[PDB]
């Protein structure tokens, strides 16, 4: 569990859950592999000495063609049970029903995010806002980018925080403006790359979660590397509760910037799990 | 009784190298000069190494800025997979193989040389650019596409880059040729192909390789200069650009591992019976598996590209798993090499094992990285660096270590004091798990690769300072080495006999120490792929011939 | 020289099987049809074994065995001349100093360098080349 | 020196019955293996084609 | 007969083998001294223009006959002068060829028992050798 | 912090090296040990020449220590 | 004659290396053909198959003057193979005009390698081909020289015979190319 994961943090969506499991499995069938072999080897280096007794060489065998096809066949079984999980379990987290609830615009450009909160349809029927906004993207024609009306432009000083429901399905469209970075949340267990036209180079840029199961504060990274400031592009997803969500985003209508709509609704202003980066270049400057 | 001198010569009289070093087409002293050329740039490669890993035991940017730290893991990659790996395998190729097929030289004793100078250049081509104000290439080793291009990473550092290994791949290719030629129609008369050693056959798959990929790493270079100098849209995003670096780039790339992992796996299967006082075990399976390997490794390539979303998950996934399955027939066969036998570990044999367990750890990681849902989480995380480098000392290391302790009386005349050996290995073994256990933990709870910096916050801090600490401890484990070869060369203890290692199996131990200029004043009756051991023990010959069936 | 021929087309059976696959599963089932890098790169691959593979067969069809392609030989019977190995040379020093100007002058993007890197080339290869067949001097 | 003691390298290896790989040397003078000549200031042929 | 790992090759070579861990040279001396010793040898030898040699090992009875039998299996005895010392039989012996003659042996070779003997008074092998073929050298100038 | 992982970086390696050595280096070799002339000298007869220059006996003198 | 010869086989492996060389280009080129969207080539691009099939059928004819050539020298005839391959270089460099000729042609008709996709990729794949062919034109000159200046050993011949497979291994790379720009487009 805590120990055997070999360190990955709690899931909090059922994609999550289902591949640590599959890691749990993974690590153990592994380990075991390790532990036998291992034995093997330490088994011949303590034992199987050249004894001062030994006098005369070994027999000289080096053929054992039944016990080479039985190991020969045992790993085609293991790969074989390990591919069934593997490809249940990636068709399990690329799942995409034809109706999200939440959809996010994510746009990395070089440094920073932003995100967009292009349609929000809830489930029960109690919201629907569409936030597309098209003239902005006919303004330039990047006809692959996304624009919106809500955005949260990621800063040098202000660590952009995305804020989503919980319980509530949510869809992910990235894209960059300029060259590769990655999207990844250690907390969903899952990283995407954020390519410049993802169409063009046949690529699914749009991935959903089922629901994030409980709130809270979660710090996201870029996983692929972009330049000078890789280390210095990091991002924040709040979970809130959907009422508060919905309340939110009301206030994110009324021209409201980021951090004072997130003191409207009783959290944090700022981004709390990760904080920003001393623009100065180091320590001796 | 006969005539001696109390010690052999020390070194040779003044202008004794020099002439030789400029002029040789001899395969012996060329395959010293890239031993020599691959750890000198493993060094510097270290020393980048060192620097990095000084940088991350703290959560501040002590020294290096953020472009300075890019800089030292993107040359730190290149210099360590391409300036000591790839060649130390031809220098290995050049110090044994034409021992081990009974051949007075290579097929073509000038493109040998060629191929040795084109290494030497074109990598201090590709490391030059730390002489340009903008530094060297600060992209990382695998030059993803719009990060390359002329708009971002502008510099002159990532061009030399680009130039600098499409020369040395020149020098590989032009190698690679020249050791399939030499294994084809250059052996003993007895040396049938089922009789060559594993070493051979490795060699011999891992030229098959370097003539696959090396070509396609060099177009695709050729297409990025395009771009960058003639501002062409071979890669730009608007056409599937950045998805055709990626194809090519892996197309090239994991055949470049194997290429680097297949010699040393031949380097080991010649150790060990050596050692173990056995046979090989499995020799036609071993072949087979190599075989296997070297079909498998051409169309794995996207198993690299899991993250994109541009890919075919179950048909790289499987094909993975396929390319797994020989590896461990390999370790299958070492196992029933070292079973039953009379081990005594000296140096190299230590060292064998050592690659063993080592290479097992990261190949085990590998298998984990394999299924693209648990590379959905830990790809471009620390894990994948923890994996690689646990594979690439497997081989390259361990084994590269193996191979020098083993073949350094062969091509000297002279042996490794065995006690620095010892330590040596000691402290090489301790740093390396010490720098590089922790850091798959240090991936699973999400730090990624090539951040410069991190946060007080980030909780990375306590695994940092133990990967530094061993980082250091496999920093002064090169001083053993270094001196021993130092001391050992000239004040080294004399081998006046063939075979110092006593059960010596390939025909490299039926000549001297060192063997002569042609390497034969002799060939024996080769009729196995152990013609030195008969030879040299002629009453178990029918022992063999008896007892080499199991069953 | 049939084991290296066989080896050659094995290689080449199992690339052509494997780029035949990747076509086909890219064709249907992948997002935007055939990927048209990977398939161009294998089928190539298949073509470079094949290439290799179909002169040594044709160099094996056209062969009576060798002394290393027959077991139960004597080191008597490989007796006689091998051929001629050059026993020494500068040249690729200066072949390799030539492209390595040539390379420079292409990564720093120097047009003038570029042609004097070729010069040199063509310079060195001519002195590799001729090596072994310039005749005495008139005088 | 080592041209004036061995005769020059002609390139060519030849593998004795017994498995010597040899190459064969051209003397510059006779033989007795040649005489070793006397190092007399004065440029030394170490190519065949040069000797015609 | 032939050692263990040692065989006959097709050209008159004995092809032997060694322990693994084990010398090929097992000289019952430092590795220094033996390389001081050398050098001192070739050394005197490249200045005298005479091979100089040390035999160590029994002389038996008639010191003299023994030490001029192993004399002429040097490579040039008759250019050669080679020391002889016997520990078991505390015996030193200097013999030279014939082409060494009237060069500065003569009164050179008692010179070289007189060092040795003042060095393995106080139990130094190698040092006396090294002292003895010094003093020998310096003591023989070219044809 | 900077006062403490410093020194655990400089000196870890270190003290590492040092009991690695003690264990290693002190230990005894392969070269045998060196001869007493007051022991018989029981190894085979030892003939070393110079080689440095490139049957009849005109000459000889004798001692005794 | 109970061996092969290596200076063949190790041509041979070499020319298969460079077979995946031009298979980089080819993917390169192939990419970027399905991003289009069928407009291919775009304007203002239009192929001119009126010269492009001279050089084609030139470069083929060379080939065989090539293979006359070998024979030639096969038999020990050095001034037959110096005549076949003084006209295959001379048709060789016929080609080489021809290729800069449409190049030039392409050029002032507003298709560069900045200007486009299909430029950049047409002009890096032809060029680089030309580049081999100006290599295979050095190694025929040379070779010349090189039968000049000795008696024509059989060693004269091997060179012949690799240069004369380096060649054949360049139209026939010649021939794919052609097939897929000028036919399937
Ligand atoms: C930097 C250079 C610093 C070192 C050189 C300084 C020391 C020295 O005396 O120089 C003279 C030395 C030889 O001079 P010599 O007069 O011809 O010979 C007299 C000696 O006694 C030589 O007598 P010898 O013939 O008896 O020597 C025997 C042995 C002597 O070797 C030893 O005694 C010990 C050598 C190892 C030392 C520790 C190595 C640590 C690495 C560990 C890895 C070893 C793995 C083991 C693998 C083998 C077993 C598998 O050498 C060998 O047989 C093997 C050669 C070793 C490698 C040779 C160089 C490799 C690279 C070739 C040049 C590449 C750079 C070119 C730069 C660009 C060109 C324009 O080198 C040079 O003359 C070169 C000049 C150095 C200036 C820099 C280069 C100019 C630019
Ligand atoms: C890409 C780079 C292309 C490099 C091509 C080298 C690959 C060839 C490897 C297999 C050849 C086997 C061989 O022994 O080569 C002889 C020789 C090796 O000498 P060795 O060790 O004494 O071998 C003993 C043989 O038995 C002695 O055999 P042999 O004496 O009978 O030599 C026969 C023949 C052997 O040569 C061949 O195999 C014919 C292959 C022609 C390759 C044409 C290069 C195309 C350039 C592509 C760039 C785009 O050589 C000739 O007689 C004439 C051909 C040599 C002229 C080379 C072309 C000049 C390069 C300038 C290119 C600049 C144009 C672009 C601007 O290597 C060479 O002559 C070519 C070296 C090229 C340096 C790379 C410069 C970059
Ligand atoms: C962009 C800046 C850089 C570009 C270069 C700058 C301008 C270059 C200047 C070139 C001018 C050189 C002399 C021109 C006068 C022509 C001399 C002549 O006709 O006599 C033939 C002459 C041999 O005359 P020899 O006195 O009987 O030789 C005595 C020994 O038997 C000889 O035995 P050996 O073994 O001692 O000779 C070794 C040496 C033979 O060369 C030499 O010994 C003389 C040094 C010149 C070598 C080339 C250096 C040029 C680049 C540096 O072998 C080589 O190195 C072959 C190099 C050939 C390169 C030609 C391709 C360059 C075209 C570039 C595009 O051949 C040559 O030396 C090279 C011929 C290349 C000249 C092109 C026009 C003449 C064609 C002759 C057709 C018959
Ligand atoms: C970073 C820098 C890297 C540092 C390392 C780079 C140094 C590269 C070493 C060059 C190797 C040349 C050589 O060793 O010649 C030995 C040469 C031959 O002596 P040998 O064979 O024992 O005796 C002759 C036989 O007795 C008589 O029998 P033989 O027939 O064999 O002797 C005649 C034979 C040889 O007779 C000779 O002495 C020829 C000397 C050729 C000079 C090459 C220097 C250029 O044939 C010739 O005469 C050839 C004449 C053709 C010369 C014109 C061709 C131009 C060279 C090719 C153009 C490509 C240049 C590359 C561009 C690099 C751009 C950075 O004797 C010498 O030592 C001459 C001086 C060596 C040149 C030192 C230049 C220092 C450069 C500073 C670093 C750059
Ligand atoms: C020495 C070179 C070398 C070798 C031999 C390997 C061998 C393997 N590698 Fe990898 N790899 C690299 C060098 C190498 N690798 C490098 C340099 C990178 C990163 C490049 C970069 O991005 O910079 C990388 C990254 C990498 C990735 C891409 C991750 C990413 O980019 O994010 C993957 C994915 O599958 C992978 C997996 C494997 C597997 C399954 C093997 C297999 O070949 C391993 C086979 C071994 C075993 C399978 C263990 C022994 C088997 C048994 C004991 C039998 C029983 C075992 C089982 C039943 C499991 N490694
Ligand atoms: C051959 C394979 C190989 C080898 C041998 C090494 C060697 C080492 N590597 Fe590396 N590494 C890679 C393969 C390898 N590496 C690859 C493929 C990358 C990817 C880069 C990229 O993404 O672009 C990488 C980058 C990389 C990373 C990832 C960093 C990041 O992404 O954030 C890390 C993490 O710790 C690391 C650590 C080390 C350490 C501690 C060693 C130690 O083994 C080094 C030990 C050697 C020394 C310590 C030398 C000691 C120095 C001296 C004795 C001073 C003398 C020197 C001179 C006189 C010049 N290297
Ligand atoms: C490298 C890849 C080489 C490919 C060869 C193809 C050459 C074929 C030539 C293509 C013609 C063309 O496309 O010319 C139009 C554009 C102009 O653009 P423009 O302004 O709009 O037009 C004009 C209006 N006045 O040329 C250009 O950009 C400049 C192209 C110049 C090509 C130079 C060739 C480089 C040689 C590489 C040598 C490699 C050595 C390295 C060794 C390791
Ligand atoms: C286009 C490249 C030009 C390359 C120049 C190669 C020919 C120049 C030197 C060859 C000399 C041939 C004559 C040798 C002497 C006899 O005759
Ligand atoms: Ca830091
Ligand atoms: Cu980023
Ligand atoms: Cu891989
Ligand atoms: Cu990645």
């Amino acid at each position: 569990s805590d120990a055997l994961a070999l360190g990955w943090p709690t899931g909090i969506t059922p994609e999550a859950k289902l591949n640590r499991e599959l890691w749990i499995g993974s690590v153990i069938a592994s380990f075991a592999v390790g532990a036998i072999v291992w034995g093997l080897i330490f088994w011949t280096s303590a034992f199987h000495r050249k004894k001062a007794t030994d006098t005369e060489l070994p027999r000289q065998f080096g053929y054992n063609m039944p016990l080479e096809l039985t190991l020969t066949v045992i790993p085609f079984l293991i790969i074989s049970v390990l591919f069934y999980f593997t490809v249940v379990v990636q068709e399990r987290m690329m799942h995409k029903d034809p109706n999200p609830e939440v959809v996010i615009d994510v746009t990395a450009f070089q440094w920073n995010w932003k995100f967009g909160y292009q349609k929000i349809a809830f489930a029960d029927g109690s919201f629907d806002y569409d936030g597309a906004d098209p003239e902005r993207k006919e303004a330039m024609t990047r006809t692959y980018l996304n624009f919106d009306k809500i955005e949260t432009l990621g800063t040098s000083s202000e660590i952009p925080v995305l804020v989503l429901p919980a319980g509530k399905r949510i869809e992910f469209v990235l894209n960059s403006a300029d060259v590769i970075h990655g999207f990844w949340v250690p907390e969903f267990l899952f990283k995407r790359d954020v390519l410049p036209e993802p169409k063009a180079n046949n690529s699914d840029n749009v991935f959903q979660v089922s629901e994030i199961q409980q709130t809270g504060a979660f710090v996201g990274r870029c996983t692929e590397m972009c330049g000078t400031f890789h280390a210095m592009m990091n991002f924040e997803v709040r979970v809130v509760e959907p009422n508060d969500f919905k309340a939110y985003i009301d206030q994110r209508n009324a021209g409201k910037t980021n951090a004072e709509a997130l003191a409207a609704i009783n959290q944090p202003p700022l981004a709390i799990t990760t904080e920003p980066f001393e623009s100065r270049r180091g320590e001796l400057v | 009784l006969e005539a001696r001198r109390p010690f052999p010569e020390r070194m040779g009289p003044k202008g004794n190298l020099i002439y030789k070093l400029i002029t040789t087409t001899d395969h012996k002293l060329i395959g010293i000069m890239y031993c020599v050329v691959c750890f000198a740039f493993f060094l510097v490669g270290g020393l980048m190494a060192l620097f990095m890993r000084t940088e991350l035991a703290m959560p501040g940017l002590q020294f290096l800025s953020n472009e300075q730290f890019n800089q030292l893991f993107t040359m730190h990659g290149t210099v360590m997979l391409l300036f000591y790996a790839t060649p130390i395998v031809f220098g290995f190729a050049n110090l044994v193989l034409p021992l081990q097929i009974g051949a007075p030289d290579v097929a073509f004793p000038r493109l040998n040389a060629l191929s040795f100078w084109l290494f030497l250049f074109g990598a201090l081509i590709a490391i030059a650019g730390f002489i340009t104000p903008g530094g060297a290439a600060d992209f990382g080793w695998t030059a993803y596409s719009p990060l390359t291009d002329a708009i971002h990473s502008p510099g002159a550092g990532g061009d030399l880059w680009i130039m600098g290994l499409a020369v040395g791949g020149l020098g590989t290719i032009l190698g690679g040729v020249n050791m399939i030629t030499t294994v084809v129609c250059m052996r003993a008369p007895g040396m049938t192909m089922f009789r060559m050693p594993i070493f051979t056959w490795n060699i011999l798959v891992t030229s098959i390789l370097v003539l696959i990929a090396f070509p396609i790493l060099t177009a695709a270079l050729f297409g990025l200069a395009a771009d960058r100098h003639l501002g062409a849209h071979i890669y730009d995003p608007a056409n599937g650009g950045v998805l055709l670096w990626q194809h090519l780039f892996w197309f090239f790339g994991h055949p470049e591992v194997y290429i680097i992992a297949l010699p040393f796996f031949g380097i080991v299967s010649e150790i060990f019976p050596v050692f173990s006082r056995k046979p090989i075990f499995g020799y036609t399976t071993l072949i087979y598996a190599t075989l296997a390997i070297a079909a498998l490794s051409v169309a794995v390539w996207a198993h690299h590209m899991y993250a994109t979303g541009a890919v075919l998950l179950p048909f790289f996934s499987f094909m993975t798993f396929l390319i797994a399955v020989p590896t461990g027939i390999k370790f299958f066969n070492w196992i029933g090499t070292m079973w039953k036998g009379q081990l005594t570990f000296e140096t190299p044999m230590l060292f064998s094992v050592g690659f063993l367990i080592t290479f097992l750890l990261g190949g085990l990681s590998g298998v984990l990285l394999a299924s693209p849902p648990l590379d959905f989480h830990v790809t471009d995380s620390y894990f994948v660096i923890a994996h690689f480098h646990y594979v690439l000392f497997g081989t390259i290391v361990f084994a590269t270590y193996a191979g020098i302790y083993f073949w350094f009386p062969k091509m000297t005349g002279r042996l490794l004091d065995e006690r620095l050996g010892k330590l040596h290995f000691w402290l090489t073994f301790i740093g390396f798990h010490t720098t590089f256990l922790v850091q798959h933990w240090l991936g699973d709870e999400g730090m990624p690769r090539r951040y410069a910096d991190y946060l007080p916050t980030d909780g990375f801090t306590t695994l940092n300072v133990i990967s530094t600490v061993g980082a250091f401890i496999l920093g002064v484990s090169m001083l053993p080495f270094v001196w021993n070869v130092f001391k050992s060369w000239r004040y080294g203890e004399p081998v006046t006999v063939d075979d110092p290692w006593g059960y010596g199996n390939s025909l490299e131990w039926a000549t001297s120490c060192p063997p002569p200029r042609h390497n034969f004043t002799e060939l024996p009756r080769i009729r196995s792929e152990r013609p030195a051991f008969e030879l040299h023990y002629p009453h178990m010959v029918e022992r063999m011939r008896a007892e080499a069936h199991v069953g | 020289m049939h084991i290296e021929a066989r080896l050659f087309e094995i290689l080449t059976a199992f690339f052509a099987l494997a780029a035949v696959v990747y076509a086909v599963l890219t064709a249907m089932f992948a997002t935007g049809g055939v990927e048209w890098a990977g398939t161009t790169a294998l089928v190539l691959t298949t073509g470079l074994t094949l290439i290799t593979g179909t002169f040594f067969r044709f160099v094996a069809r056209r062969l009576d065995t060798r002394p290393e392609d027959y077991e139960d030989a004597e080191i008597s019977d490989g007796a006689g001349e091998l051929g001629f190995f050059a026993p020494h040379s500068w040249w690729p020093i200066l072949i390799s100093l030539s492209f390595s100007t040539a390379a420079v002058g292409a990564a720093l993007w120097l047009p003038w360098l570029i042609a004097a890197g070729v010069a040199f080339v063509i310079t060195s290869v001519c002195g590799l080349v001729f090596e072994y067949y310039w005749g005495p001097e008139k005088h | 020196r080592e041209v004036l003691e061995h005769g020059v390298e002609t390139g060519i290896i030849k593998r004795l019955p017994h498995g010597a790989y040899v190459e064969l040397h051209q003397p510059l003078g006779p033989v007795d293996h040649p005489i070793p000549l006397e190092y007399a200031g004065a440029p030394l042929p170490k190519r065949m084609n040069k000797l015609g | 007969d032939l050692p263990y790992g040692s065989a006959l090759t097709s050209s008159g070579r004995i092809s032997a083998v060694t322990e693994p861990g084990e010398l090929s040279v097992h000289y019952p001396f430092p590795t220094m001294d033996l390389v001081v010793l050398d050098d001192a040898l070739k050394y005197g030898s490249r200045a005298a223009k005479a091979r100089f040699a040390v035999y160590i090992g029994p002389l038996g009875a008639d010191t003299a006959a023994t030490a001029r039998e192993i004399l002429a299996n040097v490579p040039t005895p008759e250019n050669a002068v080679l020391l002889a010392v016997s520990p078991d039989q505390r015996a030193i012996e200097v013999v030279y060829g014939a082409d060494v003659k009237g060069r500065g042996i003569e009164s050179a070779a008692p010179l070289g028992v007189s060092a040795a003997a003042a060095s393995f008074k106080e139990g130094n092998l190698i040092d006396g050798l090294i002292s003895a073929v010094r003093v020998m050298s310096a003591g023989v100038s070219p044809a | 912090s900077t006062a403490l992982t410093h020194g655990l970086i400089g000196g870890v390696p270190l003290v590492l090296f040092a009991v690695l050595a003690l264990i290693f280096l002190t230990r005894k070799g392969p070269h045998p040990d060196t001869y007493k002339m007051s022991d018989p000298w029981t190894h085979a007869p030892i003939l070393w020449a110079a080689e440095e220059p490139r049957v009849v006996i005109g000459g000889g003198a004798s001692g005794k220590w | 004659l109970n061996r092969p010869n290596m200076v063949s086989v190790g041509t041979i492996v070499w020319l298969s290396s460079e077979l995946m060389f031009f298979a980089g280009l080819f993917a390169m080129y192939f990419t970027a053909r399905a991003q289009a969207g069928g407009a291919w080539p775009p304007e203002p691009t239009e192929l001119n198959l009126a010269l492009a099939v001279p050089v084609t059928l030139v470069l083929i004819a060379s080939s065989f003057t090539c293979q006359m050539g070998v024979f030639a020298a096969e038999r020990g005839d050095v001034f037959g193979l110096r005549r076949w391959y003084v006209i295959t270089f001379l048709m060789g460099l016929f080609f080489v005009l021809g290729q800069g000729y449409e190049y030039i042609h392409l050029v002032e008709h507003g298709t560069t390698i900045p200007g486009s996709a299909y430029g950049s990729v047409f002009y890096l794949a032809t060029g680089f081909h030309g580049l081999h062919v100006i290599g295979g034109l050095v190694a025929f000159v040379l070779l010349l020289a090189r039968t000049k200046m000795s008696k024509f050993t059989p060693a004269q011949a091997t060179a012949a015979i690799v240069v004369s497979y380096y060649w054949h291994f360049v139209d026939i790379v010649w021939i794919a190319l052609f097939a897929t720009i000028y036919f399937v487009r």
